[PDB]
Order: structure tokens, then C-alpha cells, then sequence
């Protein structure tokens, strides 16, 4: 099978995502809340589903993306997944737990 | 066997997303699976093991939970609400 | 195993005339096959993956 690992108040905390082959811009994000389910807001990094806020936004290409955030705030506390896709299926890692 | 079950009543159950939460006691949030009643587009966790799987009955509305084989952090409880409209 | 054929085939018979093929003298992972969610249904009876 394929094999997977990522390294490693007010802070700054920065984290990437990783996946076997290069997957061009074809990544996802989650957004949890407190008491609340995942759901899908962005999909194909290109359409904006009605009812997200705009606030939230994705820049590079390639194997190397950055996640930052312009201001924390209390009400931002979430833990994000990243996922990708390609055509022969759905492959998932463990993610960090905040 | 347990079988656990949580229905709604007065709103178009194909027409508002439901969603299921696993909090076992001393953890925090774990997701498992959501489906789409458009195309069955079924969402797996991070931690995946295959271990349940979500199923719905267009026909009278429920939807049913099974696991292959209980263990030990099977057992705890579940939240169910209805969700975000559309 | 010729699944390419199977799931790429432009043409398929009616209910009552239900295809029926031995699979045979082929190695397949079909790990990958279930670890996707791209069929709607997937339901064994008997076996355990």
C-alpha cells in the first residue's frame, strides 16, 4: 500500500498538507465548531458554495500549500483536515488533533 | 443487540442534511461518515478503519446503524440534530 | 483480472438475461476496490473484508 507521514495563545501555528502524488490545486477544507459537524464548503478550490463566508482563502500550487490565518479570534478555534482526490480514489491521512 | 434510533418528524427529511456525531467520554470530536441522498456520496474519517457504515431508507424515512464487530469504544453516545438548512 | 472491459462495456443485456462469467487465472486488490466510495452500494453477506 502507500505510506503516508507528516512532520512534526496568539501563537503563530502553521500547518501543511502532504500527499502521495502531486494533486495540483485539488484540495478540500473543513471547518468544525464547537458543537457541529464537518461539512464540504469549498470544492475544486474554484467555487464558492452559497452561505460561506468569503473571509476564507487558499493560495499556491504544487506540493507545498500554507494555511494563515489574518486574525485569530476566539470564535476561530477549529481543527482543519485536508483532503485530496484524484481518479483512482479517496486516500486520507491521520491529521493533527488540536 | 442494541439498536439505537433518532427520527424526525415535521420537515422533509431529503431536503435537510443529517449528520452524526461519536463523543465517547474523555475524547473530543470524532467524525465517522456522512452521506448525500443525491448520489450516496459517502465522506470517510481521517482514522477510518472500516469498522461502521451509514445506511438510509428513502421509503420511510430512517436510517439504520450497524457495526461488522462491537468493541470496547463502540459504546458511548451519540448526538443527532437536525442540521443547517440546505 | 478484465475489470476494465466489464465496467467500460457499452453495452448490457436485460434483467431476465443476467450475464454470468467465471472469474479465474487472475490476481486483483480489490482493497483499493472496496477502500473507494465511488459505488453507491456495497453490501457482503458471509464474508468479512
Amino acid at each position: 500500500d502507500i505510506v503516508m507521514t507528516q512532520s512534526p495563545v496568539g501563537d503563530r501555528v502553521t500547518i501543511t498538507c502532504q500527499a502521495s502524488q502531486d494533486i495540483s490545486n485539488y484540495l478540500n477544507w473543513y471547518q468544525q465548531k464547537s458543537g457541529k459537524a464537518p461539512k464540504l464548503l469549498i470544492y475544486d478550490a474554484s467555487n464558492l458554495e452559497t452561505g460561506v463566508p468569503s473571509r476564507f482563502s487558499g493560495s499556491g500550487s504544487g506540493t507545498d500549500f500554507t494555511f494563515t490565518i489574518s486574525s485569530l479570534q476566539p470564535e476561530d478555534i477549529a481543527t482543519y483536515y485536508c483532503q485530496q482526490y484524484d481518479s483512482l480514489g479517496f486516500t486520507f491521512g491521520p491529521g493533527t488533533k488540536v | 443487540s442494541l439498536r439505537i434510533s433518532c427520527k424526525g418528524s415535521g420537515y422533509s427529511f431529503t431536503n435537510y442534511w443529517i449528520s452524526w456525531v461519536r463523543q465517547m467520554p474523555g475524547k473530543g470530536l470524532e467524525w465517522m461518515g456522512r452521506i448525500d441522498p443525491s448520489d450516496s456520496y459517502i465522506n470517510y474519517s481521517p482514522s477510518f478503519q472500516g469498522h461502521a457504515t451509514i445506511s438510509a431508507d428513502k421509503s420511510i424515512s430512517t436510517a439504520y446503524l450497524q457495526w461488522g464487530s462491537l468493541k470496547a469504544s463502540d459504546t458511548a453516545m451519540y448526538y443527532c440534530a437536525r442540521g443547517r438548512n440546505y | 483480472c478484465p475489470f476494465g472491459e466489464v465496467f467500460n462495456a457499452t453495452r448490457f443485456a436485460s434483467v431476465y438475461a443476467w450475464n454470468r462469467k467465471r472469474i479465474s487465472n487472475c490476481v486483483a486488490d480489490y482493497s483499493v476496490l472496496y477502500n473507494s466510495a465511488s459505488f453507491s452500494t456495497f453490501k457482503c453477506y458471509g464474508v468479512s473484508p
